[PDB]
This record gives structure tokens, sequence and C-alpha cells, in this order.
RNA sequence: GGUGAAAUUCUUGGAUUUAUUGAAGACUAACUACUGCGAAAGCAUUUGCCAAGGACGUUUUCAUUAAUCAAGAACGAAAGUUAGGGGAUCGAAGAUGAUCAGAUACCGUCGUAGUCUUAACCAUAAACUAUGCCGACUAGGGAUCGGGUGGUGUUUUGACCCACUCGGCACCUUACGAGAAAUCAAAGUCUUUGGGUUCUGGGGGGAGUAUGGUCGCAAGGCUGAAACUUAAAGGAAUUG
């Protein structure tokens, strides 16, 4: 419930003391029931296998993968999002990788992750033609539904409340030394307007 | 005979949503309510549960895949790629 | 025997570079291009410019140590003209006639296999 | 010139003027039709059985040997087929274009090719249900034909 | 222009060649002639070194230069400097091309042109990058004005070249290898084997060009200099 | 090809298609050569190739599914496994 | 009327033709009816052969050649005198100078 | 006028007769 | 840097230029031709996989199954549209510097949509050979691509060489012939008018416009008049 990507139950088993020991993952396209599921660092290269980052090749796209070795995931946990692998740097045990979001960063070699493509993707290309979808949605998330707009409030509420018209006033960019209770639009924006052109990443 | 000429599933929201937001919405439906093949069991009869989740109720076996297709085209280019990594460093 | 270093002549229409390095080409030695022997901009390509600078080349590099020099002769190239341009010859001769003496001779403007587009439009400069 | 396309061609065999066989073949008629019928019986289609029978046995032809045709042949033994040889063929290759295409979506040229091919082969089954050698109804469906061949 | 000049500065001397040093450039082993020329750095100050300077900067050469005949002047060598020793530097097998001048003229019309890469490691764990080209010759009797090769000829010479390059890259060094694209054997390999496909002229190694190197030894360097 | 061997095979001689058909079959020594489906289970392939193992019989590896096997041997349904029991005039069994 | 039996440019058996950039304007005029030239000199023009010569660190150095290939416009061809007009009987000629 | 751009002006005027009289349709 | 010459612009806070290294997208030079393939639009780096095709060879098989087509259907450059991705170059719009009487143009520098890929629309062009398809016949000469036959030709049947043949892309000369001519081996075998067949036109404008349908999300595509006006518009050559 509230999470878009589908849950897999894989359950290995205890090496120390005699019993079996459940475990939740984040499943990756692919990966049905039955299927058997190989994590160290000698294990293949297949999809639902967990690794080291220093153990794939180039190009090897990943998932659930964690910034420091031993934090249980951090990086791809979302329906359909995936890491990339840029590189390896052995003198300092290192490696490139490119997040969602379009960033680059350096973390250890050490570090894991589930090889593949989080599942249940293609999900915000179907559109929520009715205000009750909504509703059901962020009825298992939090209350964050419906929102009011700070110009159709009165000053007492908002700093964009109040006037014969509905109108803001003063610019809706806000330096980032503001404080509580002023932040209230584009935060620390570097720009505004219809986005044209090229990336520039 | 040939109930709808042109709204076919999505006739069932009226003339609510304007055109455009139906004609998308009526890809996908097709898409999620449809058949597929376990290639398990050469068996036509793998449908959708929740999102990302396709049963076939001859084997109850599960299969993790899209919102609305069994698979998508970013993970299929995964796949192949990773068969040829895997047979190009095991070298 | 002989002190050896690269001279690199980027003639181009609309100016010209004569400046020598070392033969690594890390640490220039001299530069001193056409434009800064005449006082007009339709000049800074002619024969006479070039001329001009070469000497100036020439002078500096024997009061560093130099005594020969390879040559490496270039136009804009890519997706320009890939012609030298008129101050290239002039060059080439003041260097020899200053008694620096002159080793291999060679050509390498980028030659761009097939590449991006080119401009001035599809029906070129209409002029 | 080609039926569907522009080629134009004339290579072809050309028979002998004479209709009588060869002087220097021996081997009985009877025995030959012994080589047609069990060649057949192990699936050879009548028109490998002629070349089978050519290059490595003196057969010119049978017609001039035998007294039959191949074809006319093998149905008097009852080894004649279900459907016609030539539109066998024809199916059996819209099948392959047919398979290729579920696989290639963006192959516009087998597309085109494949309205080809099928065009031939309603053009010829037509010929084959006057003639009565195919039953009245008979229909090529694409969805159906992959039994038909095998 | 001299006088052109808007503003200097976007706000409102000492000669440089007093503070710099000459070192000697030493080509490896594997060729006869040990000394290519000299190069230029500025002096080591307490914050800064002068070996952090001369360390990869790559001088390009003639093989004729480096062996004594301007027969062998089409092609052309880089070193890299490894090693900084007293005042001379030593350096190691970079790459070969030829002359821009020498491949264009080879490039003739009426005639087909085969071309060859392949990326292989040597026995040292050096990665390559070697490349080959060829062409059809117009044979002795020719009445006919060009002399084309289908390209059933073509598919079979370039596997014949790949092979032979693939062989003759790995099993060897890249000291070996270097020591073995002097006398241009390999051209000799290739035409041998494509002989009975189609006649050919001007069989060449066009250029060769590292793209990985191995850990660094500093005794495998010195077997090439002491 | 092994499709056109096949279609002799059924023609001419004689078969048995489905699992338990072919384990009745292996088990009196009737069997003469065994064709498995690229898809079936990894537990019944196993299953079918100790039998084998047992009654000394070959086992060929089909390259398709039930789906493919079964338009092989000409039948509109899936097969998944097809045993031969006379070669009738077919050269299968002494090739490939 | 028709003014050339091959409509200016070198196209039988073939739909179509890929283009290239003239070298003086830079416009696109298909391959085939472009027209196009070979550019052969010494590095070392001839006038200062004599110097070269007598400045070069070796004996019996060969003088280095540059080769390219030059396509113009029909626009561009005419005024740089690479052709000129021609008369009715004396365009079909393709023998060259 | 070269024909291209009376072709042109053409075209403009239709689309402006197409939108005058969907007032009263 | 840029031009015929310049200005905007960038530059002592180091531009332009030189070296080493890396990232991203596009493209596929020279070889490249009176050469190749495809129904046309079109197609050029290496290799693997899938299916397909012409010509040639054939003492293989069927035996008229054929030719061309109203309606109907598949594909269909560029630009254009809808949603993701990518976004290096060039660049409708836009912004600027200069010329100019003006320059909301040509020239110089920026630059969004576009350019590229996936899914789905559109259905257009000087989409040209301004030349429909199938068949037979009629003049001379050489070069080239694929296949086959003869020459144990010659170099060391692969490459060439000579003769012949079939199927192509074309080319040179000529007029028995055609044409108003330009020209044409088809545009010939048509007043000595008949091999089979499909499509279109009837002086120039109004007009590919209005209106009615039908297809498209839109731009628009296909079908397509009338009143009125007018003695000329037009094709190829000749002398100025």
């Amino acid at each position: 419930s509230g999470r878009g990507a589908p849950l897999a139950k894989v359950v290995f088993r205890d090496p120390y003391k005699y019993r079996l020991r459940e475990e939740i993952f984040i499943a990756n396209e692919g990966v049905h029931t039955g299927q058997f599921i190989y994590a160290g660092k000698k294990a293949s290269l297949n999809v639902g296998n967990v690794l080291p980052l220093g153990s794939v090749p180039e190009g090897t796209i990943v998932s659930n993968v964690e910034e420091k070795p031993g934090d249980r995931g951090a990086l791809a946990r979302a329906s359909g999002n995936y890491v990339i692998i840029i590189g390896h740097n052995p003198d300092e045990n290192k490696t490139r990788v490119r997040l969602p979001s379009g960033a680059k960063k350096v973390i250890s070699s050490d570090a894991r992750g589930v090889i593949g493509v989080i599942a249940g993707g293609g999900r915000v290309d179907k559109p929520l033609l009715k205000a009750g979808r909504a509703f059901h949605k962020y009825r298992l998330k939090r209350n964050s539904w419906p929102k009011t707009r700070g110009v159709a409030m009165n000053p007492v509420d908002h700093p964009h409340g109040g006037g014969n018209h509905q109108h803001i006033g003063k610019a809706s960019t806000i330096s980032r030394g503001a404080v509580s209770g002023q932040k209230a639009g584009l935060i620390a924006a570097r720009r505004t307007g219809l986005l044209r052109g090229s990336q520039k990443t | 005979a040939k109930r709808t000429k042109k709204v076919g599933i999505t006739g069932k929201y009226g003339v609510r949503y304007g055109s455009s937001l139906r004609r998308q919405v009526k890809k996908l439906e097709i898409q999620q309510h449809a058949r597929y093949d376990c290639s398990f069991c050469g068996k036509k009869t793998v449908k959708r549960g929740a999102a990302g989740i396709w049963t076939c109720s001859c084997c109850k076996k599960t299969v993790a895949g899209g919102a609305y297709t069994v698979s998508t085209a970013a993970a299929a280019t995964v796949r192949s790629t990773i068969r040829r990594l895997r047979e190009m460093v095991e070298a | 025997s002989q002190v050896f270093g690269v001279a690199r002549i980027y003639a181009s229409f609309n100016d010209t570079f004569v400046h020598v390095t070392d033969l690594s080409g890390k640490e220039t030695i001299a530069r001193v291009t056409g434009g800064m022997k005449v006082k007009a901009d339709r000049d800074e390509s002619s024969p006479y410019a070039a001329m001009l600078a070469a000497q100036d080349v020439a002078a500096k590099c024997k009061e560093v140590g130099i005594t020969a020099v390879h040559v490496k002769i270039r136009a804009t190239g890519g997706t320009r003209t890939k012609t030298p341009g008129p101050g290239g010859q002039a060059a080439l001769r003041a260097l020899a006639r200053s008694g620096l003496r002159i080793g291999r001779i060679e050509d390498v403007t980028p030659v761009p296999s097939d590449s991006t587009r080119k401009k001035g439009g599809r029906r070129g400069r209409r002029l | 010139g080609r039926m569907h396309s522009a080629g134009k061609g004339i290579s072809s065999s050309a028979i002998p003027y004479s209709r009588n066989a060869p002087a220097w073949f021996k081997l009985s008629s009877e025995s030959v039709i012994e080589q047609i019928v069990k060649y057949a019986r192990k699936g050879l289609t009548p028109s490998q059985i002629g070349v089978l029978l050519r290059d490595a046995h003196g057969v010119t032809q049978a017609r001039v040997i035998t007294g039959n045709k191949i074809m006319r042949i093998l149905k008097s033994n009852g080894l004649a087929p279900e459907i016609p040889e030539d539109l066998y063929y024809l199916i059996k290759k819209a099948v392959s274009v047919r398979k290729h295409l579920e696989r290639n979506r963006k192959d516009k040229d087998a597309k085109f090719r494949l309205i080809l091919i099928e065009s031939r082969i309603h053009r010829l089954a037509r010929y084959y249900r006057t003639v009565a050698v195919l039953p009245p109804n008979w229909k090529y469906e694409s969805a159906t034909a992959s039994a038909l061949v095998n | 222009a001299v006088g052109k000049n808007k503003r200097l500065s976007k706000g409102k001397v000492v000669d440089p060649f007093t503070r710099k040093e000459w070192f000697d450039i030493k080509a490896p082993s594997t060729f006869e002639n040990r000394n290519v020329g000299k190069t230029l750095v500025n002096k080591s100050t307490g914050l800064k070194s002068a070996s952090d300077a001369l360390k990869g900067r790559v001088v390009e050469v003639c093989l004729a230069d480096l062996q004594g005949s301007e027969d062998h002047s089409f092609r052309k060598i880089k070193l890299r400097v490894d090693e900084v020793q007293g005042k001379n530097l030593l350096t190691n097998f970079h790459g070969m091309d030829f002359t821009t001048d020498k491949l264009r003229s080879m490039v003739r019309k009426w005639q087909t042109l085969i071309e060859a890469n392949v990326t292989v490691k040597t026995s040292d764990d050096y990665v390559l990058r070697i490349f080959a080209i060829a062409f059809t010759r117009k044979q002795a009797n020719q009445v006919k004005r060009h002399s084309y090769a289908q390209s059933s000829h073509i598919r079979a010479i370039r596997k014949v070249i790949s092979e032979i390059l693939t062989k003759e890259v790995q099993g060897s060094t890249l000291a070996q290898l270097t020591s073995k694209l002097i006398p241009e054997v390999i051209n000799k390999e290739i035409e041998n084997a494509t002989k009975d496909i189609f006649p050919l002229q001007n069989i060449h190694v066009r250029k060769v060009k590292l793209l990985k190197q191995p850990k660094f030894d500093v005794g495998a360097l010195m077997a090439l200099h002491g | 090809s092994i499709n056109q061997k096949l279609a002799l095979v059924i023609k001419s001689g004689k078969y048995t298609l489905g699992y338990k058909s072919t384990v009745k079959s292996l088990r009196q020594g009737k069997s003469k050569l065994i064709i498995i489906a690229a898809n079936t289970p990894v537990l019944r392939k196993s299953e079918l190739e100790y039998y084998a193992m047992l009654s000394k019989t070959k086992v060929y590896y089909f390259q398709g599914g039930n789906n493919e096997l079964g338009t092989a041997v000409g039948k509109l349904f899936r097969v998944g496994v097809v045993s031969i029991l006379e070669a009738g005039d077919s050269d299968i069994l002494t090739t490939l | 009327p028709k003014k050339r039996a091959s409509n200016g440019r070198n196209k039988k058996g073939r739909g179509h033709v890929k283009p290239v950039r003239c070298v003086n304007c830079s416009k696109s005029i298909p391959k085939d009816k472009a027209i196009k030239r070979m550019a052969i000199r010494n590095i070392v023009e001839a006038a200062a052969v004599r110097d070269l010569s007598e400045a070069s660190v070796y004996p019996e150095y060969a003088l280095p050649k540059t080769y390219n290939k030059l396509h113009y416009c029909v626009s561009c061809a005419i005024h740089a005198r690479i052709v000129r007009v021609r008369s009715r009987e004396d365009r079909k000629n393709r023998a060259p100078p | 006028m070269r024909a291209k751009w009376r072709k042109k002006r053409t075209r403009r005027l239709k689309r402006k007769r197409r939108k005058v009289r969907a007032r009263s349709k």
C-alpha cells in the first residue's frame, strides 16, 4: 500500500543456526516466484542478483544501490528507476554512477546493489481522470490533498493571501536565508519560466 | 454488432473528461485487461493483479513487470545487455 | 649538434599565426601573428604581414637557444576552407631566409571524415 | 515477363525435338517406375524425383521412357499429395514471412513482399478450384495456414 | 590590428627564460638511435616540482631519424615520458601513424579501398588498436581501365587481415611488436595470404595506438634503457 | 531439417504423443527416440532422462516450445514430448 | 525547351543522390551535378624552392605534396572561370582541355 | 504574382472565412 | 573574430593560439564513376542473426493457371502534428551590427521550434525521363555490370587476355521513318489511318475559388461548379 513498485519476499537460510530468514526486497522486472536469487561477492551477473558495484562491468544497470556499504538500499527504489555504472577507480576503491536525476556520484566499490530495473514502470503515463482516484491514492499515503492556493486565503493565513484581486504582490522567488513562515513559492530558484532549450546538465 | 465506432472501452466515461484524455486512457486499459503468454507453459492465461503483478491461474505463478504490460521496452534492453556483458566478461 | 623545436603556422584568411614550441609541445617560446605588424584589418592576411611576423619568432628563437625547427602548416579546416591562406608561404620563406634550419614539412589541417553540418544554410551565402 | 516485377529473363530448359528414348538407355520402363515409387515413399516431391533421376541415372525425362508424367505415375499408385506441389511452396513461404514480421514489425518491405506472395496464392488456388483439384470453398486463411504445411 | 584594442582589462615583468632548463630525451632500446632532442621546464621551486610537469608530455619523431635512413621517412612514432633520471628523460612506445601526405598519395581513383581494424591485447597486458589499409592493382597486360573488386573479395580479404593481425599482436610483447613493425614484416604476411583472392598493392599498417596500460613497473622500463 | 524428418515419421511410422504415453513406452522398452520440448519444466525433463538412461534410448532437445513441437507433428494442439516407436520410411533414428 | 540530354547532371538508373556543399558559397548541390576538381600542389611554392633546399638539415629531401578535392556549384563555377558558357555544338564535347 | 505566394494568400484567406462563419454555426 | 571594407562581440580577472585528457549528440568524407540494388519515395564504416529478390544454368515439375484495370488496399522525400528520450552542429520565429532614401532583405554574431530516436497521425513535391503497362518487328559501333560456354590462352581457373551468348544501366554515328520544330532507335512500323488494355484534355481568365459531401487532432487532402469577362493567352525556331 502506498508504494508503486511491487515487493518480493525472498527467503534465505540462516548460516549460523537451523532456521529460515525471510527478507523483503523490491522486485525488479522479470523476477518470478520460484526463482533462485544469489547474493554475494561471487554471484553471477543475472537479473535479481545482489553484487558489489566493483564486481560488474561498465554499462550495467542496477537498483536499490546502497550509498555506503551496509545501509541496505538507498538510491533506486521507485517504480521504473535504475542506476547506470560509468567507471571504476581501483586505486581509490570507488565507482562512478549515474542517478535517476542525472547526477554523478562516487561511492565505494563495496556498495551493493541489485541487477535490473525496478518493477511496475510506466505508472505516471496514465491520467487520473477523476478527483476520486487522487482521493484514494493519497488515502494510503498521507494528508496532503486537496491543496488550497495561498492566493485564495486571507493575509492572516499565507504570505500570498489578500487583496481585491487574487495576486501575489511580491516576487514569488524567496531567498535561502529566509525563515520559517516566509518560504512559500519558488525557494532558491536559479531561474524561472518555460524551459526552452537543452538542459545543459 | 459494432456498438461503438471509436470510444470502445472508454465509452463508460461519458461525454466527460475531454477527448484527448480518453484516447490516452484507452491505449493503456486495452493493455492491462488483455491476456498474455505464460512462456513457462505455453498457455495464454496471464492477467494482471495489482499494478506490476502478473498472475496466471494455471500454474499459480506470478511475474513482476510493468504497470500496464508484462514487459516494458526498457527492461528488455537491459535483459539483452546483461546477456551480452555476462557472455563477454566470463571469458 | 642541432637543437630542434617545432613551428606551427596557421595560415587562415583574416590572419596568420607563427609560433614556435618545444619538441614536446607543452612550452611555447615565441608567438607573433600578422595582426601585430599591420594597422588595417584587411592586411592581417597579407604576405608582408606574415613575413614580418616570422622574422620576429626567428629573433626570439635564436635568443632562447634554438637553431632548427620542423614545420606544421594548417588552415582552418573542419567545416571551413581546408585551403592554405595567403600568408603561409611567406612565413615559411621568411624562416628559411633568417638562417634557421628547416627539417620536415607537413600539413595538419583537420579533415573531418564526414562531419557535422556546415554553416551558410542550404542556399549558401547569396552575395 | 515476370508476374510481380520488371524482370524479363528468358532462361528455361529446351527439351529435345526427339520424342524417342536415347539409344544408350537400356534399363526397362517398369524398372524406372520402381525408382519413382520408392523415392516418393520417402517424401520426395515430383520435381525432386526427376532431378535425382536425371543426374544420377540416365532418365532424360520420364515422359519419354515410362510413358507417363511423374505426377501421373504417383497418383495412380496412391502417392499423390493432398494439395498440388506448387501451391504447397507458396504457402510455406508465406508462413516464413509472417513469422518474420511478428518479430520485426518495422520491416515495411517484408510486409509488401507478403502482399505479393498471398496474391499469388489466391490467383493459383482459384485455378485449382475450377478444374476441381481443390474442393470448392477451399480458402487460404492466414491464421490456419501453418497447419497445412505441417 | 595594432590599435584596435578597446579595453586591456576587465577591471578599472620577469623574463620567463631566466628560470628554465633543458632535459635530454631518450628513446627505448628497440631503436638504434637513442637521442631525439631536448625540452624545457621551469626550475623546481619549493612548492612545485619539475617531475610533475615533465611526466606525460609526448614527443613526435620519425622512424627514419630513429633508424638512420630517410627511406623510412613516412612513418611517425610517439613517445611518452615515464620517468625522470637526473637530467635526461626516459620514454616508452606510445603509437605510430603515417604522415598526411603519404596517406593521400596512396588513394587514387579507379581502385577499391580495403580497411581492417582489430583490438587485441599483447602478452604483457597492453591494449592496442591496429589499423590496416590495402588497395587493388591493375594487372600486367590489362586492357580494362579500372581494377575494382567484388564485395565477395573484399570480405575475404578483410577476414585474412584481421586474423594475421590478432595472431601477430598477441603472443608478443609491445617491444617485440615495435621491433616487428620496423622491417614491415606484417605486410608480407598479408599479401602472401591474400594473393589467391585478389592482387593487391600498398598493404600497410596505417597506425597503431594504445588504449590502456598495465600497472607501472619501473624495472620493466629500465630493461629498455640500460 | 528436423521438421521434415518428423513429418515423414508421422505419416509412415508410428508414435505416441504426450507424457504418460512416453513413460509407458520407455518402461516396456518400445521407445526408439524421445523428443523433448525446449520449455518442458526442469523436473519433468530430468525424469524423462533417467528413464531413458535405464532403457538406453536417445534424447533430442527440440528447439521450440510446446506449440512449435505440436505444429511440427502437425497437430493443432500443443505437444510437450513425443516418442518414436517405428521409423516407417524416415531416416530419423540413424541420422542426427 | 530541353537544353541538355543529361539534365545537367549524371543521374540515370538512380532515384536519389546525396548532396555536398560548395567550397565558396556553402550551398547544397547533388554529388552527381557538382563540378569537381583536384588541386595538387607542392607544399613549398616554386619561388621558394631554392631557399628551402639550402636550409634543409638533410640532403635529398623530397618535397611533400598537398592534396584536396574541391566541389563547386554552378554559380561559383562560372564566376571562378572553372567553366565558361559554351556554344551549341561545343556543349556536347566531353574531352578535357 | 508568383504562383507559390498566390496559393499561400488564398489559403490564409480561407482559414479566416472558416472562423468568421463558425460564429454563426 | 568577421568582411569588398567595417561595427556589434570576446579579451591583463589571460581571449586567439599550443599540449594532455574526458563527455555528449549527429554524420559515414577521400575511394565515388555517364557504376550497383529496390515497386517508387530511397539505399554507402565492421561483424552476427532473420527473412526476401533479379539475372544466369537446367534433357527438373504443373499445363493456360495469363495482360491491363472503375471500386478497394499496402508503402509513400522534406516540412507539419501528439507524447516520452536526446538536444553536439546548423537554424522558420525572435534579437542584434552594418549598407541604404527606407532595409521590419541579402552580409556579420546570438538563438527557440526543428534537426536525431520510440509510439501514433498526415498523404504531399519540378514525387520528372515533364514520356503508362504487356507483346512482335525494323539501322550501324564501341565501352561496362552479373551469369554461362570455348580457349589446358598468360602471370603467380583465383586475376587478367581473346571469341560467343543471355539480362541490365547507358553512350556514339545516321535518317529508310516521325515531328510544327527542338529533337527521337522510340516520340518509327499512323490518311497506305485497326496487336490487347487503363488514364486524362477541349481558347485564355473567374478557379483548383464558392457550395455539398467524405477523410484528418489541426494544418489540410480527395471530389468540384455557376454568374461574369475576354480576342487573343501559348509552343519551337529566325533577324535585330
